[PDB]
């Protein structure tokens, strides 16, 4: 139930340019064959 | 999900207050989580209005990192973020640096007639070597003068005295006149023994330029090549300006009366002619910080524009290139005549024969009362310089006077001449009174147009106390020819009936009873009647700062006040002394020269201490400022590590060490760390040691003043660094040179290392241990033996040699089987394979630990422990030399690397001056604890946001005890909670300042509540009513300043014991900027924020810690925040600077900073008995870059106490 | 617990894990049979006490092999304190 994807956004602003890297990283999925996140802190009491 | 992101800098930086001073981008994220199927959900059912919540996790400047939180309405957690590194889209510069510090540079009203600074006199070594040039001479210098003259006349003259332009008489006339300095029976051996002379310092930059001189002027003697061009170019002749102390003390005191002159005057034009190499131009404008709006870089030949542009390029901006002729007019070279209001002559005058003339067109350049700085030639000495000056060629022109070149004109000549061509006399001089100074002895004179005065009716209110009534008299004896007004007291002046509406005001009411004393009498209505009839006013208090906050308060009333009514110029002398006259008159005198267009600045306020008037200018405090923006880039300080606290920190990213300042600005808590030893490191270990359990401690070794005795020692350190202060039982205090420089620290970190090792692992029968440091091995095999352990040592490169990327089949082959722990200790972590491969094959549940589990490069003990240490090290010694590997701390920050940690390694901390003054990355003054945990910080008037914020800042900081009081504190107990959990008891006292039975039961609920003894006081107790005097009442007067004003005192007296047991850390007084430069309306707040800043003054000088701290617009938290006025304050941006809810905390950190170390200095015996030793405490802050555009909007721009903060427009 | 105990969940802030973890903890047992919370337990390495000694349920339970007599008598000592937390066949299969 899981699943780990190294993922690379590359650029080029323009044609004559070469490709570069514009964002990297990794995703970790968890999945199915068809409250998963903290609930939110309690707001800050006081707040401008 | 942008907008998300955009909570993160919303967090940081509140809108209007400029924390975000540059573009961050994110560029780093630890963690992105999403729940795609409640964001689906959210976006097809149309409510796409949800909630968010963000944590601005890291805030100091360099990247920001955010923890966000995005849910629906139901909380359910759409997706959230973790550390998303937003980092400035390009690196941080200084461009980007918040200037809010300031301090009261205070520096003479005027420059000191007499520049005699023992630091720059003559030394032993110049005061002999100068004589000793003379011994070879003095015999017959009478005999001497003429011919020397002669020889000095080699440009004009001298090659046809004698037909010295031929070959015979120009080889001849050399020696001859060498030997006019030769002839008393030294003559040619007089050439080595000038080497001799040069072979010592002090010697060699004027002896050994005479010599070069003497050995190739024969071309010169003869009129046919340039006098110093023959020399290389220059061999001596920048050093001889520069290192030698004839040349040099006359270049140091031209600094300081450059100095004196640009505090006293502002945003000056400043013109330099003759620069040349620019010398005289990099001692001067070597000032921390001087006023100059601009600096005229000028000579008679752009030639060296080329140098000064490279050398002067920091000041490029306030520095522009214009080549002058002092003997041509000034206008025909393109120069605004009138246009600098300080030119400076940099030994350029002696060559022109027009000085009268240059002297004249240097006052048409300069704007009337425009300071004149001449270092030039005064009063000759021939056995000193002659034969070398007199070849210069144009130095000479200037004989047509009678005398030799142009004159070495006195003093007193000088004053004659100077006086002559349009200025004020020489009022001030260089020291000359015995030797080495009459070369390039320096002065300042003023330009004479609309002079100093020294008719409107000239009004006296005061006079009741005797020294009150003296004064009186001597205004009356002393005053000019003026109608004249005298009053008792100003109730007196209140039953006037006929007061002239161009009334000039001298007060000295204060001297007497004080208004803010006695407002309840219609004393402020009075003021009010003052106000209306005065358009010119002189006020006196008599150390107001330090001995009555009262008549500081009038003078913060004053202050404010010359904003209300500009028209209104007003004048405050506080005089430390009144019994130490004649001053007062001059200053109602200048009240009425109102001058604009003339250099004069307006003297807004002034000071008489120690017998001398002093005037104060806010120059930015670049400590301070280098220490808030190091928080956010990596400022560099030269700071000396050797007598410094100065740590190796590790970079955030783990990528590289560098030199951090490790400054812990004095925290008092050293009896729970009973005997906090200081250390002054030799030899360290760069990287941090576990112990049993204990935690990370770096090895040191250095040495201990145990009564003056350098003790060696060797401690295990949280914070490494040149300097630092250890519980004493994590000391070793044995001097055994066994543990040699270097050697010592090596073995003892590799014990340490090797003690961990077995004790944390000791169960086991066996171990192994992988790439051990070379040096360990045995150690380890000894520690195994003495704690009956076996323990196997393999190693990468007896040791079992194996080899990363091993086969497991292998390991399985030649690894022991009864193992039950691993120890990677390998520095390199290509090893991290050949561990896991290891952890297939040894005993399954081995335990495992890495070189990450014993050295780290972030830290964030029994007796017998460092005992049994060296008794292992003993045995290993002989391993290895002495300096195995020994770098200094620069080269390895410079080159070593966190991911590499080079075991074995140990720094040389750098020990001399010279050797340890080196460029350190700054420390944030918040980065460190700065609290202690067994005393209670008391924030009176702090409940709102602001005093939220700082109580949770100082809780952050070691605060484990803050009480909030207010008269409403309107305190959320869920606030409370969460300060709880950063570890601090924060309480609400409900405590009403205002009154003193309040006060005092507040402060016995404290102990009801069984809270620690008071150790700080945050006093920002706040009521506004903006309105001008004029139009105030007696009703708002009493609102505004009994908060302030009873508060202070009421604890005050409380704490009024520095004998006490319980003496407070701090007593920050929480001041506004309009305490420094007034504000419209806001006469009684500044009153009472002057109060303040006078009461913690005196209570200094008492020997009782307090600073205030004067805050600009707080546009993060507080009043402005709170208030809804961002856009009001925002509207007069350029009057009053943001300072930021973190900006405040730490500008409240360095005002405690600053109480503190006053307190620890007056334990050095710092007298603080008057306004100048106590810059430091007035924390000025909140005033923004003037900008001369903005100037007409700026309501205070024409003040001259913040000139020096007025950025440049030419 | 990623579900007295101190209901964390996994994928939560570093922050977070300050604000609640004590301070004083020096060592840390990873139990959790879900493998998910290895990255709650990495950041956990990241707030707990440096050098914090750290164990993970293979540390403690695993599918592959390959005494003082006072230690079974204090197993039981302790089962008997807690047996009433669950039933017999809480899960038997
Ligand atoms: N213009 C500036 O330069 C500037 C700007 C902001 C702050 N500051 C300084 O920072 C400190 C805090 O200011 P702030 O931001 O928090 O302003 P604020 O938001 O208006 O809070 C000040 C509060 O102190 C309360 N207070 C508490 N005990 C009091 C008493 N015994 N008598 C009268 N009022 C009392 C006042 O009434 P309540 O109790 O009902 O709250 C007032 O609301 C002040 O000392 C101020 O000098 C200066």
């Amino acid at each position: 139930g899981s699943m780990t994807i190294s993922f690379k956004i590359d650029s080029c602003l323009s044609k004559e340019g070469n490709l570069s890297l514009s964002a990297k990283g990794q995703l970790a999925l968890t999945i199915e064959d068809v409250h998963h996140l903290p609930p939110p802190e309690e707001e800050h009491p006081h707040m401008n | 999900l942008d907008v998300a992101f955009q909570t993160v800098i919303g967090a940081y930086s509140s809108p209007g207050d400029r924390r975000l001073r540059c573009l961050y981008v994110p560029t780093h994220v630890d963690r992105i989580t999403l729940v795609p199927s409640l964001c689906l959900a959210t976006a097809e059912s149309g409510c796409e209005k949800v909630a968010f919540n963000t944590i601005n996790t890291y805030d100091k400047g360099d990247y920001l990192s955010g923890d966000i939180v995005v849910f629906d309405a139901e909380q359910t957690t759409l997706f959230q973020v973790e550390n998303i590194t937003f980092k400035p889209f390009s690196p941080p510069d200084a461009s980007t640096d918040h200037a809010m510090f300031a301090r009261w540079s205070w520096g003479p009203l005027t420059p000191d007639s007499l520049l005699d600074n023992p630091e720059y006199w003559a030394t032993a070594q110049d005061k002999e070597a100068i004589p000793i040039i003379e011994r070879i001479v003095y015999f017959y210098i009478r005999s001497f003068l003429s011919q020397l003259t002669l020889e000095e006349r080699q440009q004009a003259a001298f090659h046809l005295q004698k037909q010295i332009e031929w070959l015979e008489q120009v080889l001849a006339s050399a020696k001859e006149g060498r030997h006019l300095w030769y002839d008393p029976g030294w003559e040619n051996d007089t050439e080595a023994q000038i080497e001799h002379l040069c072979t010592a310092n002090s010697y060699h930059p004027h002896v050994r330029l005479v010599q070069r001189v003497g050995q190739h002027l024969l071309p010169t003697v003869r009129s046919n090549g340039n006098p110093f061009d023959l020399l290389d170019h220059d061999g001596l002749l920048t050093e001889f300006y520069t290192n030698t102390l004839s040349f040099g003390p006359a270049l140091h005191y031209a600094r300081e009366l450059v100095a004196q002159i640009a505090h006293r005057y502002q945003s000056m034009d400043i013109l330099e002619i003759g620069a040349g190499t620019g010398g005289a131009t990099k001692y001067v404008l070597a000032t921390p910080q001087l006023g100059f709006n601009s600096y005229t870089y000028t000579d008679i030949s752009t030639g060296f524009f080329e140098q000064a542009r490279e050398q002067f390029a920091p000041f490029e901006d306030r520095m522009v290139f214009e080549p002058l002729d002092i003997r041509r007019s000034p206008a025909e070279q393109g120069f605004e005549p009138h246009a600098y209001d300080l030119i400076i002559a940099s030994n350029v005058l002696h060559a022109t024969p027009d000085l009268e003339k240059t002297m004249a067109h240097a006052r048409s350049l300069l704007k009337p009362g425009g300071q004149m700085v001449i270092l030039e030639i005064t009063h000759k000495e021939h056995t000193r310089l002659g034969f070398i000056f007199g070849l210069f060629a144009d130095w000479w022109a200037g004989v047509d006077d009678g005398r030799c070149t142009e004159p070495f004109v006195s003093f007193d000549r000088w004053d004659a001449i100077l006086k002559r061509v349009g200025f004020s006399g020489v009022d001030s001089r260089t020291t000359d009174r015995d030797a080495n100074l009459f070369p390039t002895s320096v002065f300042s004179t003023h330009a004479i147009d609309a002079t100093v005065e020294y008719y409107p009716p000239l009004v006296v209110v005061g006079g009741q106390t005797p020294q009150s009534q003296r004064l009186l008299n001597d205004i009356k004896a002393i005053m000019p020819p003026r109608p004249l007004q005298t009053y008792k007291r100003l109730v007196d002046l209140l039953d006037a009936e006929e007061l002239p509406m161009k009334s000039t005001f001298v007060m000295l009411t204060e001297l007497d009873e004080e208004l803010f004393a006695g407002l309840t009498e219609e004393t402020f209505e009075a003021t009010k009647l003052l106000l209306t009839y005065a358009s010119n006013t002189v006020w006196l208090t008599e150390n107001a700062w330090v001995q009555h906050p009262h008549q500081a308060s009038t003078i913060g009333m004053l202050r404010s006040i010359r904003r209300e009514h500009p028209d209104l110029g007003v004048h405050v002398l506080d005089v430390d002394a009144v019994e130490t006259v004649e001053q007062v008159l001059r200053l109602e005198e200048h009240t009425d020269e109102l001058a604009s267009s003339t250099t004069w600045t307006q003297e807004p306020e002034v000071s008489w201490c120690k017998g001398r008037p002093w005037i104060p200018r806010l120059k930015r405090d670049l400590a301070r400022n280098n220490r808030m923006n190091s928080s956010r880039r990596p400022i560099y300080e030269m700071i000396d590590s050797s007598r410094a606290p100065v740590a190796l920190q590790t970079a955030r990213d783990s990528s590289s060490y560098f030199l951090e300042s490790a400054e812990t600005w004095f925290v008092p808590e050293s009896v729970q760390q009973m005997e906090t030893k200081t250390i002054y490191v030799h030899f360290s270990c760069p990287h941090a040691l576990r112990v049993q359990a204990l935690g990370f401690f770096y090895l040191v070794q250095g040495h201990v003043q145990e009564g003056n005795r350098e003790v060696p020692v060797v401690a295990l350190a949280e914070r490494n660094a040149s300097i630092v202060h250890v519980r004493p039982d994590y000391i070793y205090t044995e001097a055994d040179n066994n543990l040699s420089e270097g050697g010592g620290s090596l073995m003892v970190t590799v014990l340490a290392a090797a003690v961990l090792a077995e004790t944390v692992i000791s169960v086991t029968d066996s171990i192994l241990v992988l790439n051990p440091p070379s040096i360990c091995g045995q150690m380890l095999l000894h520690a195994g033996e003495e704690i009956g352990l076996q323990v196997h040592l393999a190693t990468t490169s007896s040791w079992l040699t194996l080899h990363a990327r091993d086969t497991d089949w292998h390991l399985r082959r030649v690894l022991p089987r009864g193992v039950q722990a691993l120890v990677d200790l390998s520095a390199d972590q290509s090893c991290e394979g050949l561990t896991q491969r290891m952890m297939k094959v040894l005993m399954p549940g081995c335990a495992h630990y890495r070189a990450a589990d014993l050295f780290t490069d972030t830290v964030s003990l029994p007796a017998a422990y460092w005992e049994h240490v060296v008794s292992l090290a003993r045995q290993g010694l002989p391993s290895v030399s002495e300096g195995w590997e020994v770098m200094p701390c620069t080269q390895f920050a410079a080159h070593a690397d966190k991911t590499r940690p080079d075991l074995s390694t140990v720094i040389s901390w750098p020990r001399e001056s010279d050797e340890a003054t080196l460029p350190t990355r700054v420390r944030s003054i918040d980065a460190e604890t700065l609290f202690a945990a067994d005393k209670t910080y008391l924030l009176v008037g702090l409940t709102g946001d602001l005093g939220r914020s700082l109580g949770r800042w100082m809780v952050q900081h070691g605060a484990c005890h803050i009480v909030l009081t207010s008269r409403n504190p309107q305190v959320n107990p869920k606030w409370l909670a969460h300060v709880e959990e950063l570890g601090g008891r924060v309480t609400v006292l409900s405590m009403d300042v205002t009154s003193q039975n309040s006060v005092e039961a507040g402060l016995a609920k404290l102990k009801d509540l069984h809270l620690p003894p008071v150790g700080g006081i945050a006093f920002g107790p706040l009521v506004l009513q903006d309105v001008m005097l004029n139009n105030m009442e007696l009703p708002m007067m009493e609102m505004v300043l009994n908060p302030k004003v009873e508060g202070v005192r009421i604890l005050h007296e409380k704490f009024s014991d520095p004998t006490s047991s319980n003496p407070l850390d701090f007593f920050v007084m929480f001041s506004s900027i309009v305490a420094v430069m007034g504000n419209p309306g806001q006469a009684n707040y500044s009153a009472a924020n002057c109060y303040l800043q006078a009461l913690a003054q005196q209570r200094v000088a008492s020997g009782l810690a307090a600073s205030t701290i004067d805050i600009g617009a707080v546009y993060g938290v507080g009043f402005v925040t709170r208030a809804e006025l961002e856009e009001d304050f925002n509207a007069i941006r350029f009057m009053f600077d943001s300072v930021e809810e973190h900006e405040l905390h730490t500008l409240f950190a360095e005002a405690v900073v600053a109480g503190r170390r006053a307190v620890h200095q007056q334990e050095q015996q710092r007298k603080f008995a008057t306004v100048l030793d106590m810059a430091d405490l007035e924390l000025t802050t909140g005033i923004p870059p003037l900008d001369p555009a903005l100037k007409d909007r700026i309501t205070f721009f024409d003040d001259p106490r913040i000139g020096n903060l007025k950025i440049p427009e030419y």
